[PDB]
């Protein structure tokens, strides 16, 4: 089946710094969906090819890169990626914020 | 026993609104992906919306965008679909359905009928179709709106030989339906009718 | 969006033969398509996913194949409980789109209809109307003609038919016409009949009743 691969599941990121979370997958942008979320809150919503953004460059390489800037204590929490090109799978990731 | 129990179906006036529930269990709902597929009587299937309950990330169909708003509660563990500014075109049976990850929608809901019309409600009148002495009897469910109706026989105990027929629309704008059952000519038979809109439950003997 | 197109839209096949339901796509997908089985009054059930893979617990007789635009669901040995409307569905481009359907009726032997009738009830005759029902039970083929005669006079514009869905076991049908009259019109005529005609009946059956 279609499955998501993560390089790691726990990020430890300094306050005020930047962080790039990754959800890799095997590889049409129009067909591809990518989602990033937090508990009862949505960061990204990507269906029709369009301080937090995505790297559309990596999508050609089967990689969903969530780039956040100026990390804040409330960016701390569990993130969840969901992606699909036909088949679909989801991964969960934890982020903690240092000082 | 993965089950998606729905609710909220019934009569609505055009312009009016309706909230449908889709209560889930038997699987992690936070990690799930919930869709909505509607189906007018006689027509095929139409996808209308989905949501990711973990974050509540939604996506609607051009038909329903700006009207239908799907929400979810990962705690109480049920999805929702607030349909507003409704039309007769939106009259259909709405199914809840979770995504089978490798592909397709594996587990579906039992479905609910939402009817969009300005026609009033009216409880059915239930008449026994008395047999004459295999034997055959039944119950006539006459003059009711809207659909659906649920007719049973001995509270689900009588399944063999039963026939509940497709209700047809009369010239009075009211539906009528008959349910029968082929039965030994050689007991106590009762038709159990229930019309939710008028909130009427009828249990009627059928004596020779 | 993207269009899915099942051919044929309807089909009749006997028990034991190979059905072959085609479903084509307006856009050059690849492999991302499922197959369902919606039988009357109930929600669709999944059969195939990703074109060529069978879902858990589905009978082995259901097969899947195809890549790109053209796929096909294939039943090797059809069976009464396979009576349903089958759908295809692509799920890589979104909105996810379905076909129109493919109703499969089972082709069985001809079976004549057992004809019963029921007079109106005095309960209903307090209300001021008289409904009379005629039941055609367990027959095949589906096509059947019914007429209502009051005092041997052909009735019209006061009857409604409804026919069930093909039985999942016996593969037969059943119909229920119901003639509605005013009490003050039901009470001046005496005879009431249900003139029935069908491929299985040699001559039209007529079940009657007098008050």
């Amino acid at each position: 089946a279609f499955t998501v691969t993560v390089p790691k599941d726990l990020y430890v990121v300094e306050y005020g710094s930047n962080m790039t979370i990754e959800c890799k997958f095997p590889v049409d942008l129009a067909a591809l969906i990518v989602y990033w979320e937090m508990e009862d809150k949505n960061i990204i919503q990507f269906v029709h090819g369009e301080r937090a953004r995505l790297l559309k460059d990596q999508l050609s390489l089967g990689n969903a890169a969530l780039q956040i800037t100026d990390v804040k204590l409330q960016d701390a929490g569990v993130y969840r990626c969901m992606i699909s090109y036909g088949g679909a799978d989801y991964k969960r990731i934890t982020v903690k914020v240092n000082a | 026993e993965v089950q998606l129990v729905e609710s909220g179906g019934g009569l609505v006036q055009p312009g009016g609104s309706l909230r449908l529930s889709c209560a889930a269990s038997g699987f992690t709902f936070s990690d799930s992906w919930i869709h909505w597929v509607r189906q007018a009587p006689g027509k095929g299937l139409e996808w209308v919306a989905w949501i990711s309950p973990y974050g509540g990330s939604t996506y609607y169909a051009d038909s329903v965008k700006g009207r239908f708003t799907i929400s979810a509660d990962t705690s109480k563990n049920t999805a929702y679909l607030q349909m507003n500014s409704l039309r007769a075109e939106d009259t259909a049976v709405y199914y809840c359905a979770r995504r089978h990850w490798p592909g397709g929608f594996d587990y579906w809901g039992q479905g609910t009928l939402v009817t969009v019309s300005a026609a009033s409600t009216k409880g059915p009148s239930v008449f026994p179709l008395a047999p004459s002495s295999t034997a055959a009897l039944g119950c006539l469910v006459k003059d009711y709106f809207p659909e659906p109706v649920t007719v049973s026989w001995n509270s689900g105990a009588l399944t063999s030989g039963v026939h509940t027929f497709p209700a047809v629309l009369q010239s009075s704008g009211l539906y009528s339906l008959s349910s029968v059952v082929t039965v030994p000519s050689s007991q106590t038979y009762i038709c159990n009718v229930n019309h939710k809109p008028s909130n009427t439950k009828v249990d009627k003997k059928v004596e020779p | 969006d993207i269009q899915m197109t099942q051919s044929p839209s309807s089909l009749s096949a006997s028990v034991g033969d190979r059905v072959t339901i085609t479903c084509r796509a307006s856009q050059d997908v690849s492999t991302a398509v499922a197959w369902y089985q919606q039988k009357p009054g109930k929600a669709p059930k999944l059969l195939i996913y990703s074109a060529s893979f069978l879902y858990s617990g589905v009978p082995s007789r259901f097969s899947g194949s195809g890549s790109g635009t053209d796929f096909t669901l294939t039943i090797s040995s059809l069976q009464p409980e396979d009576f349903a409307t089958y759908y295809c569905q692509q799920y890589l481009y979104h909105p996810a789109t379905f076909g129109q359907g493919t109703k499969v009726e089972i082709k069985r032997t001809v079976a004549a209809p057992s004809v019963f009738i029921f007079p109106p009830s005095d309960e209903q005759l307090k209300s001021g109307t008289a409904s009379v029902v005629c039941l055609l039970n367990n027959f095949y083929p589906r096509e059947a003609k019914v007429q209502w005669k009051v005092d041997n006079a052909l009735q019209s514009g006061n009857s409604q038919e409804s026919v069930t869905e093909q039985d999942s076991k016996d593969s037969t049908y059943s119909l229920s016409s119901t003639l509605t009259l005013s009490k003050a019109d039901y009470e001046k005529h005496k005879v009431y009949a249900c003139e029935v005609t069908h491929q299985g009946l040699s001559s039209p059956v007529t079940k009657s009743f007098n008050r």
